[PDB]
């Protein structure tokens, strides 16, 4: 009972980074793959593409914003009551039940498809850190104005975070060169993602 | 004999050629052999189970 | 541990558990020193008693 | 000395459940980059007029 | 803060803790009384002394529901509790904040409702081992309120891994929740010193609870198999399938019907059926309910029964040794955990100021001794005439009287 | 310094000693009573007398739970300690410091919070031989306050190899750890002269325990086998595996079914099951309780009742020989540890100057018997008439009525 | 050399040991053996001990090292950084993670500095940088080689 | 490793044809073979006995 209770208050984050894991594949509001480098703003082409996202999470709404419809009520099959017992031998099931779901907030205030490193200050610092940085900051709306986007979080596989570490929290990158994203970004640990 | 075969006409996970079907009622209770592969096997039964041993 | 919690469409697949019982023995370990009765008392600075 | 120890393997072995349960699930992490958005129906929608 | 110093905040009084556990709502009991084996409460009383209570907790209830004997001690023994006057008293040489504190506590307490039906659920961990209720915090305005009392079953808690003497509620994850500050009444009768899981009466009963269970059911069985006596018959070589059932349809209906009559070839043995006594169950009935009486309520009134006898020292002797003993332990255990749980949130809520812990008041219940009227009111005046000075107080607080105003 | 004369150093005060030995709260108990036969006793009391006190102490609690009638005694006989009235006096002939000072350490006791149950928790050496109560020091200021008294496991001790008489903690090491100063209260009444790990009651008690345990659970199997008789089916050669299982079933369910029919060449006999009585079993039980009931309580009414029979001087009957002697023996003992462990920590920490250790205040429990107030007070008349000056501090300490303020 | 990342904080600690008795003391004084009356004047003095150690987890420890630090690229990123990201990759039944949070560095007396270099020092050995600086704490020993 | 040797000239009772004589066999305290003729080649000693580590 108490197995089955914990996985069901953990499973919350198994579907928000399971729909995060599937942002390169499903589709936001606007049409295209949450993360695709084809997003419709325009006439013009806009894009935003190890599954990381970049995200300002200071915003109205966060992305991947997550819907709990109903808690995890036990379900259990312990009393001969059932069929389960009667064609089996004695056999009872305990269960747990959702119904939620992941959600797509907005396709146009995040980022992915990284090659990231941190060898160079920036030459391979700004190959991914800061193109998702400027890119959000200079993110355009419907009228030909910036989104005013405020990238502050990254979320990165468990591989990533010693990399994610040092672009922010090291002064020197990996030469003792220098870091300009230190403090910038804060980065947390996921493992449900890669 | 056997322990039980589950079958009500229904395997709980056959995974072959790369694809994961549900059919020929392959399930089995025992730890004879392939019991890791067992377990991939089992642990699946979508639909109703009828436990009819055979008495192999 | 249980599997993970899947999606629904149609049915609920009533999974199974796995179990990995561990076995390991105890053994015995000593060490002893032989002396001689009449040195403990035939000393004295106080030593060849405390060992 | 004892004839056959092999068989009363079964009866001597004692019991330590301390493996049992002795694991967790990653620390929460929907709440940083997630908001929930409590909901009652079977599909909700989200309008915004731009 | 509370007593025991944890930062305590407002913003959490708004909504039940187990609000957000619309799980536990929804759970039924597994009964694991029915089908049960010394075996069986071997392993859930150990597993219990691991952290697993929810089987300990249903145990306990059904053991509870099942027992009439035990049923009603533990309700006898509640009972008396819930009969006895209360008061709070302000600490010692209180000053005169302090007695208008305590006054308001005590017209607070008193203009409460649903008092009576706190203390019974307070008192369910006499033989539960530890009991909680949980507290609705409403505003009339500026005043905080305890909107009411709601007892959680011990099934919703479990033990910390990293301490065994400390609850958590049960989310579904592996170290459960710390219970709220402010959030609780937790009670947890001290009759043995161990650990909490460990120190429910149900504990020690559960045993003679089985035997009895035992025996009744033997003897049951045994007085349903009583009556008329198993007879065999025979038949032989040659005799058709509708013969062996008209044979065996006649030995069945043989011993309601008065006569019979079969050929010579066949024949009929009537064997003993249960040849015995009830002696033996009985007297296994009788061990086990002594037993339950003593740990119950003493071996002087219950299980060896004090036996009838009046007079005016009738009182004392049967009250002092065993039940007024009891009565005061139960009552000031009762009364440490109100003052700690329950007056603390109202004094440093509903009044200004940081009073220091040591001087909140305690509330105190009435175990006054009804004394021999007219024995003492024959004494005084013999040493009143010799020159004693007795204080008049004494005699006002020992008779109940009260003193004139 | 403590009484003892050991230095105390106040750094260490700050931490409780086994707060550097996580690992003794992570642990089990092992439960040494399933399964237990008089050489597995024996090798444990054994083992126990030579330094090895966790098995003996895990025993011991599994001893308290699963005995009905043991553990009533002793919690008859600790609540017996538990209602007694308490008060702290200054030493022989004392100074105005002197009793400045006790009146203080009293004022302090008074609103200690945990008192009844830190006098529960040594109590419990009375049993186990040895009680361990560690110590939460913390400065409100500039006064050492007990924040709380935590009572540690029997089995989380040990025996010194170079001493027997002294106890140490478990900490992995052969020689454990020596007791920090002034970070326990360890109470060891003495009810017989010897070593620490004889000294127990329960060591006295363990063998009538097991004869109950042994007489019960055989009285239970009998009770188990009773009913139905066995009943042997035989075939005769040439009756297939088919017949053999038809036939076996046949005999199994006979017993509950009324009827059955056989073959003329098969056979059933019906031999007896189990004929007797539980009057060896009752017997045996009856003489263990009795045995249990002396040894604690004394037996002149526990075992061997006193009965019925009020009076002036029945209380004086009742409680004098065996009751009061025990009684008094008893809080004797608890108020020497305390005035020990408890008092003196207090004296020395939160008062200035050194005062010598033969003049501090001890806590004295309130032994006094109530006295017939009717028969005195005919008394007191007729000899102050004939002349006799008897004081009036006489009377009224032993009345209780207190003198006049 | 010698290598070992454990976890700490884990409701199970590697390599869990097992006190089933305590340091029992045996003796021979005088006339309680034959050593002493029907012998020479000889006593033995005992120390009886039944306990073993367990290979607790397998899943979460990780061991053989190139234990080094330079370049941070190489040496150290690719071996102790290596081994830090295969104990958080770790999988268990489901493909969940097990939450493994390596805390725990053991290494013998040879490999002290070395180890504290790692975790320690902001730079690693050429002024470069050292991402792995206060993420495990050392723990050093001798009992092992 | 066999733990189980009897190396003091002990004497332990072996059958050779119809009596049971003083002799010095298996003596181990270890057994996967001849069992219930061990038993009776294997009654512990009658004088003293002490063990070695064979390690055969």
């Amino acid at each position: 009972m108490q197995e089955m209770g914990r996985a069901a208050g953990a499973h919350p984050d198994e579907l928000v980074f399971a729909l995060l894991k599937a942002g390169n594949a499903n589709l936001c509001y606007d049409g295209q793959n949450f993360f695709d480098t084809d997003h419709p703003v325009y006439p013009n082409v806009d894009g935003t593409g190890f599954a990381p996202a970049a995200d300002p999470g200071a915003a109205w709404y966060l992305l991947d914003t997550s819907r709990s419809l109903k808690p995890l009520i036990y379900q259990e099959r312990m009393k001969p009551s059932f069929t389960s017992m009667t064609k089996e031998d004695d056999e009872q099931v305990f269960m747990a039940d959702e119904y939620r779901y992941g959600v797509r907030s907005r396709c146009n205030v995040g980022f992915g498809f990284w090659q990231l490193a941190a060898m160079s200050t920036e030459e391979l610092n700004q190959v991914n850190f800061e193109k998702v940085y400027d890119a959000m900051r200079n993110q355009k709306a419907d009228g030909g104005r910036p989104l005013d986007i405020r990238p502050n979080l990254l979320v990165v596989p468990t591989t990533l975070r010693s990399k994610a570490k040092e672009v922010v929290g090291v002064q020197r990158l990996a030469n003792g060169a220098d870091n300009p994203n230190f403090e910038l970004v804060q980065v947390l640990d996921t493992a449900w993602l890669n | 004999e056997v322990e039980g075969v589950f079958v009500r006409a229904t395997v709980e996970r056959r995974c072959r050629a790369g694809f994961c079907f549900d059919k020929e009622g392959q399930g089995f209770a025992d730890g004879v052999l392939s019991d890791e592969q067992l377990e991939a096997l089992e642990s699946d039964p979508l639909l109703k189970v009828e436990r009819c041993t055979f008495s192999g | 541990q249980f599997p993970k919690l899947r999606e629904w469409i149609g049915q609920r697949v009533i999974k199974d558990m796995a179990a990995q019982g561990y076995q390991i023995t105890n053994k015995l370990f000593e060490s002893t020193v032989g002396v001689k009765r009449t040195d403990i008392e035939d000393d004295n600075l106080g030593v060849y008693g405390p060992l | 000395a004892i004839i056959t120890p092999a068989l009363i393997s079964a009866l001597k072995t004692s019991f330590q459940k301390h493996f049992q349960d002795a694991l967790a699930t990653a620390p929460s992490t929907y709440l940083q980059v997630a908001t929930v958005i409590p909901s009652t129906t079977a599909s909700n929608t989200y309008g915004w007029l731009g | 803060v509370d007593v025991y110093g944890n930062p305590i905040r407002t913003q959490q009084l708004r909504e039940p803790q187990t609000s957000r556990l619309a799980g536990l709502a929804k759970e039924f009991a597994q009964h694991p009384a029915k089908g049960l084996t010394p075996a069986k409460l071997a392993r859930i009383l150990v597993e219990a002394e691991q952290g697993n209570l929810q089987a300990q907790a249903e145990l306990f209830m059904d053991m509870e529901e099942r027992d009439a004997h035990l049923f009603a001690e533990m309700s006898k023994r509640k009972r008396a509790i819930l009969g006895l006057d209360w008061a709070v008293e302000p600490p010692r040489n209180a000053s005169a904040a302090e007695k208008a504190d305590a006054d308001y506590l005590h017209e607070l307490l008193l203009d409460l409702e649903g008092l009576e039906d706190l203390l019974l659920d307070a008192l369910d961990g006499i033989g539960h081992g530890y009991s909680c209720i949980e507290l609705e915090w409403a505003l009339q305005g500026r005043e905080w309120m305890p909107l009411a009392f709601h007892h959680r079953p011990q099934s919703w808690f479990q033990l910390n891994p990293e301490d065994q003497n400390e609850l958590r509620l049960r989310d579904n994850s592996p170290a459960g929740e710390a219970l709220q500050p402010f959030g609780w009444i937790i009670h947890r009768p001290r009759a043995r010193s161990g650990y909490v899981a460990r120190s429910g009466l149900f504990r020690v009963l559960a045993w003679p609870y089985l035997f009895r269970h035992y025996a009744t059911s033997d003897l049951a069985e045994m007085l349903e198999i009583y009556g008329l006596p198993i007879r065999l018959g025979k038949y032989p070589p040659g005799t058709a399938d509708e013969e062996k059932a008209t044979l065996l349809r006649a030995v069945t209906g043989l011993g309601h019907a008065a006569a019979g009559i079969i050929p010579e070839t066949m024949a009929i043995d009537f064997q003993q059926a249960a040849q015995g006594s009830s002696d033996p169950f009985l007297a296994m009935m009788r061990q086990s309910e002594d037993a339950i009486s003593k740990a119950v309520l003493g071996g002087t009134l219950t299980s060896t029964t004090s036996q009838s006898g009046g007079g005016a020292f009738a009182l004392g002797q049967v009250h002092n040794e065993v039940r007024h003993d009891l009565l005061a332990s139960d009552a000031r255990q009762l009364a440490a955990t109100l003052s700690r749980d329950l007056l603390w949130p109202l004094l440093v809520l509903n009044r200004p100021g940081s009073p220091d812990v040591r001087r909140a008041p305690r509330l105190v219940f009435d175990l006054r001794e009804q004394a021999d009227i007219t024995s003492m009111a024959q004494s005084i005046p013999a040493l009143v005439n010799v020159g004693l000075e007795i204080p008049s107080a004494w005699v006002y607080d020992k008779l109940g009287i009260p003193q004139p105003a």
